[PDB]
DNA sequence: TACCCCCCCTTCGGTGCTTTGCACCGAAGGGGGGG
């Protein structure tokens, strides 16, 4: 007997009245014969026409087993239930477990049908039941427990298996029972005899309240079944990883070679996904089928290579630092590992988000820096110690110079190239002696046509026209068109906030062909000194451009 | 055993719905510790999912403290009250603690535990404590008595808050106090040994009505303003006036008298930016004027008790930092600029998080409410770290922008 | 033809300043995974 959770309807709304679905003749036996069995052990009642709710019912086999599951579709009811607040915060990883002596995991024997739904509630849950034919109307039907397709069941479930392991947990404060739905792992430093006498106090503490751990769920040698990994005494590692081998891929089939690679990334190092990414941006239909460029053949050839050989990871050590060390991938793409002992990882992963439109190596290492700390946090409760690919005075010139604050924790260098480096460094004072480029641009909204140039100190001049651009565009092009006409050393005047946002931020990658431009040719340079002025202030060359490229 | 004040939320909006955050270990097992202690003295009981409704939770370690402290994140909780700590039981503002000598803040937040809290209203205070690794699911809990860091704990607490000050603010009638959350602001123009002896009487009176006291010392009268200044050159190049006239543009939406006609001209040609350009007899008097205009006050600013205040922050480099606080925009109420603070020249966020305590603090003490930050700072970066260097028991609300220095207003 | 949680990659639309273009972010629909 297991207290009961209050739960309600969102205020002034009604239960669930919507038809069956009709069901096919070899899952309706299946099913019928299922359904009979619940009202001899109370899980299910018949109820009188008086209950006027209807719910549509169907079944699929378990996965990896003969019997059926009947899952209740409560899409309607689940609209007009009210919202609860889950507690499944996130998913454990075997990296965060400690090594144990002896271990044991155990299933608990239908899980959600152990405990009883809200008295008061139950009403709502009518649904009724096929037959062979349609003349039998068949019997409706209340749960008295939790519904599997219900959106209350879960969280319904995992809060009260929590206050039935809280009284075993502690009077046992040595055993840690990772709990996750109804599976748990159990483990201890415990002598294998009295680990097994304490793992029955807690089969008979869950039979106390009903709980079933059945024999075929329960496991006692390794290697453990567990979260989709095998579990041995000292390694673990994924239950292994199918790769399709169509000869012809769809953008279903991307999408699953995609995500299996994202799973295998968490132990096996290096796993790259950009170029195969790539095509599946912009597809339409999910049917459709799409080429292999030769670069995401080369990816997906290299990532069946590390998948070859099998990989593992280790356990966690509270005793010993925490270590993460991160590699540059290229096209925006990162690996990193988390390791205590050398060349034994706890775990592997990659970080290649594109976000903004212009960015650099030193921000996209930054943000790999943030989304390591914060899964270490998560895995371990603390930030790891960090070996970066980055020079330590590279790091120094950026995080200070740079206009937002930015901030790395404790690291190290680690001479593995290829390196994070800054490609240019715009000047902090006007160059001596450096020719002094007043560029501006101009385009009309509705032409779409315009035009760039400069007027220098030296004379010099130009203005170039444009097609099918904008305002912005014009004012990056004038820059390109002084950088291209300049020494290596120069001086650039504009009144553009938009470029000069862009470039102050010494992006080394760009959506723009424009920019990635602009860029090469900052490079190339020895010395750039970007000013910006405002417009239409009757200043200097500034208004001499101005003029030029209006007309 | 005693009453419990009714409080309802704002006309038509629903309680906090905030996922928890992630937590280092050493803050879960502070958390875990707090919170036992804390049910065993029924002050917080442990709740189910049923209660859709939820707020992030976390542990700080108050300057020099040595010690956690357990702070929950009501702002999203305080934003659906907002009528309940102004309407009816709000605390008025004493304008006269911003120039007392010497100000001392103590963190009262304990004696809210006392009083009860409305039964109606435990529904809002849910909070859950996370797992390292997700070993354990969400351990939920809710507050019965008055919740440390709520904007509702203090105006219900005033009535008995000030009887039990009373008697003190008669035996010292011109020592000012003022409270605002889990903290009390007491100040004096007294000498520095005659107001920390005030401070120890001011401990006792309260420990003989059941409170502990886990102070910090402000002296207001201190505290500078940051004007806008003008460079002293003997030579001025192109790029000299440019960026000066550049500059007098944008404070020219501050104070309008600014003029830039006759330093305009000097650059009328089409010059290298390094060329020497002497002013001219005009500009010289333009410049001379215009840094007289900066000096002024600027016209028509005042505080208005019904906006919100608002705080940008620059980074300027070699541990400085600028800030400007105003309800409309080019009104500043007041401008600064912090050096030196924890961090300098090793870590930016340190800094940051020292910086917005600061200038909350002031605006506290000047106005009682705090300012909403306009952060120079990624949302990413921010919020991966701001938790290990909070110190405060209040947390501002805060947005995220990227403004390129096109032109150094603030700072030369 | 059900429910809940985490992850990555992409699209798209709200949002505000860089301004009616461009850039950013988050919701969401695709996938992988857990039960
Ligand atoms: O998994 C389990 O252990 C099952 O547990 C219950 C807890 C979650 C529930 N569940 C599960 C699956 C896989 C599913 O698709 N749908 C679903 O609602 C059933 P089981 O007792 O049937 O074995
Ligand atoms: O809540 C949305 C999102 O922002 C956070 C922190 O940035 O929310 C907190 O801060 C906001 C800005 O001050 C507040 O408005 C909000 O009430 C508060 O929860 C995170 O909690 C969340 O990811
Ligand atoms: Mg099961
Ligand atoms: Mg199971
Ligand atoms: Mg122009």
């Amino acid at each position: 007997p297991i207290e009961t959770v209050p739960v309600k309807l969102k205020p002034g709304m009604d239960g669930p009245k919507v038809k069956q679905w009709p069901l096919t003749e070899e899952k309706i036996k299946a099913l019928v014969e299922i359904c009979t069995e619940m009202e001899k052990e109370g899980k299910i009642s018949k109820i009188g026409p008086e209950n006027p709710y209807n719910t549509p019912v169907f079944a699929i086999k378990k996965k990896d087993s003969t019997k059926w599951r009947k899952l209740v579709d409560f899409r309607e009811l689940n609209k007009r239930t009210q919202d609860f607040w889950e507690v499944q915060l996130g998913i454990p990883h075997p990296a965060g477990l400690k090594k144990k002596k002896s271990v044991t995991v155990l299933d608990v024997g239908d899980a959600y049908f152990s405990v009883p739904l809200d008295e008061d509630f139950r009403k709502y849950t009518a649904f009724t039941i096929p037959s062979i034919n349609n003349e039998t109307p068949g019997i409706r039907y209340q749960y008295n427990v939790l519904p599997q397709g219900w959106k209350g069941s879960p969280a319904i479930f995992q809060s009260s298996m929590t206050k039935i392991l809280e009284p075993f947990k502690k009077q046992n404060p040595d055993i840690v029972i990772y709990q996750y739905m109804d599976d748990l792992y159990v483990g201890s430093d415990l002598e294998i005899g009295q680990h097994r006498t304490k793992i029955e106090e807690l089969r008979q503490h869950l039979l106390r309240w009903g709980l079933t751990t059945p024999d075929k769920k329960h496991q006692k040698e390794p290697p453990f079944l567990w979260m989709g990994y095998e579990l041995h005494p000292d390694k673990w590692t994924v239950q292994p990883i199918v790769l399709p081998e169509k000869d012809s891929w769809t953008v279903n089939d991307i999408q699953k070679l995609v995500g299996k690679l994202n799973w295998a990334s968490q132990i096996y190092p290096g796993i790259k996904v950009r170029q195969l990414s790539k095509l599946l941006r912009g597809t339409k239909a999910l049917t459709e089928v799409i080429p292999l460029t030769e670069e995401a053949e080369l990816e997906l050839a290299e990532n069946r290579e590390i998948l070859k050989e099998p990989v593992h990871g280790v356990y966690y050590d509270p005793s010993k630092d925490l270590i993460a060390e991160i590699q540059k991938q290229g096209q925006g793409q990162w690996t990193y590992q988390i390791y205590q002992e050398p060349f034994k990882n706890l775990k592997t992963g990659k970080y290649a988000r594109m976000r903004g439109a212009h960015t650099n190596d030193v921000k996209q290492l930054t943000e790999a820096v943030q989304k390591i700390t914060t899964e270490s946090i998560v895995i371990w409760g603390k930030t790891p110690k960090f070996k970066l690919p980055i020079q330590k005075e590279t790091w120094e010139t950026w995080w200070t110079e740079y206009w937002q604050a930015t901030w790395i924790p404790e690291w190290e260098f680690v001479n593995t190239p290829p390196l994070v480096k800054l490609w240019y460094q715009l000047e902090k004072e006007p160059i001596v002696g450096a020719e002094t480029f007043y560029v501006d641009g101009a385009a009309n909204r509705e032409t779409k046509l315009g035009k760039a140039g400069y007027v220098t100190n030296k004379g010099r001049q130009k203005v170039v026209p444009l097609t099918n651009t904008t305002n912005q565009k014009t004012e990056l092009q004038a820059i390109y068109l002084a950088l291209q006409d300049s020494g290596l050393e120069v001086n650039i005047v504009t009144d553009s906030q938009y470029a000069l946002g862009i470039i102050q931020a010494q992006p080394d990658k760009s959506e723009s062909e424009l920019v990635n431009q602009i860029i090469e040719q900052l490079i190339k340079k020895e010395k750039v000194y970007l000013a910006w002025v405002p417009a239409h202030k009757g200043i200097g060359g500034n208004e001499q451009v101005d003029k030029l490229v209006s007309a | 055993p005693i009453e419990t004040v009714p409080v309802k939320l704002k006309p038509g909006m629903d309680g906090p719905k905030v996922k928890q955050w992630p937590l280092t270990e050493e803050k879960i097992k502070a958390l875990v510790e707090i919170c036992t202690e804390m049910e065993k003295e029924g002050k917080i009981s442990k709740i189910g999912p049923e209660n859709p409704y939820n707020t992030p939770v976390f542990a700080i370690k108050k300057k020099d403290s040595t010690k956690w402290r357990k702070l929950v994140d009501f702002r999203e909780l305080n934003k659906r009250t907002q009528d309940f700590w102004e309407v009816q039981l709000g605390i008025p503002h004493p304008a006269g603690l911003k120039k007392k000598k010497s100000v001392t803040v103590l963190d009262v937040g304990d004696a809210y535990f006392s009083v009860p809290l409305d039964e109606d209203f435990r529904k809002y205070t849910a909070f859950t404590i996370p797992s390292i690794n997700n070993e354990t699911p969400g351990i939920r809990y809710q507050y019965n008595v008055l919740p440390q860091g709520w904007k509702g704990s203090p105006a219900i607490f005033q009535s008995s808050m000030t009887k039990i000050l009373e008697p003190f603010k008669k035996q010292n009638p011109d020592i000012v106090i003022y409270q605002y959350m889990d903290d009390l602001y007491v100040g004096s123009d007294l000498e520095i040994g005659q107001h920390r002896t005030k401070i120890e009487e001011l401990r006792q009176h309260l420990l003989r009505w059941g409170l502990t006291t886990p102070g910090y010392e402000l002296h207001p009268d201190k505290w500078t303003v940051q004007p806008i200044v003008l460079p002293e050159k003997d030579s001025w190049t192109v790029n000299d006036i440019q960026k000066l006239v550049g500059k007098l543009n944008w404070a020219s939406q501050i104070y309008p008298g600014i003029k830039v006609r006759q330093l305009s001209k000097l650059l009328r040609g089409t010059k290298a930016l390094t060329e020497v350009i002497p002013l001219t007899e005009e500009a010289e008097l333009e410049l001379a004027e215009n840094r007289e205009i900066l000096k002024e006050p600027v016209h028509g600013v005042y505080y208005d008790p019904s906006k919100d205040l608002i705080a940008e922050i620059q980074k300027q480099g070699q541990g400085q930092w600028t800030y400007q606080i105003y309800q409309e925009p080019f009104k500043n109420l007041k401008t600064g600029k912090y050096a030196r603070m924890r961090g300098a020249h090793t870590n930016d966020v340190k800094q940051l998080t020292e910086a917005v305590q600061k200038i909350t603090t002031e605006s506290i003490v000047i106005w009682g409410k705090t300012p909403k930050f306009k952060l120079p700072i990624q949302k990413e970066t921010w919020e991966t770290w701001w938790t290990e260097y909070w110190q405060a028991t209040w947390i501002p609300e805060w947005e995220f922008v990227n403004t390129p220095p096109l032109v150094k207003l603030w700072y030369q």
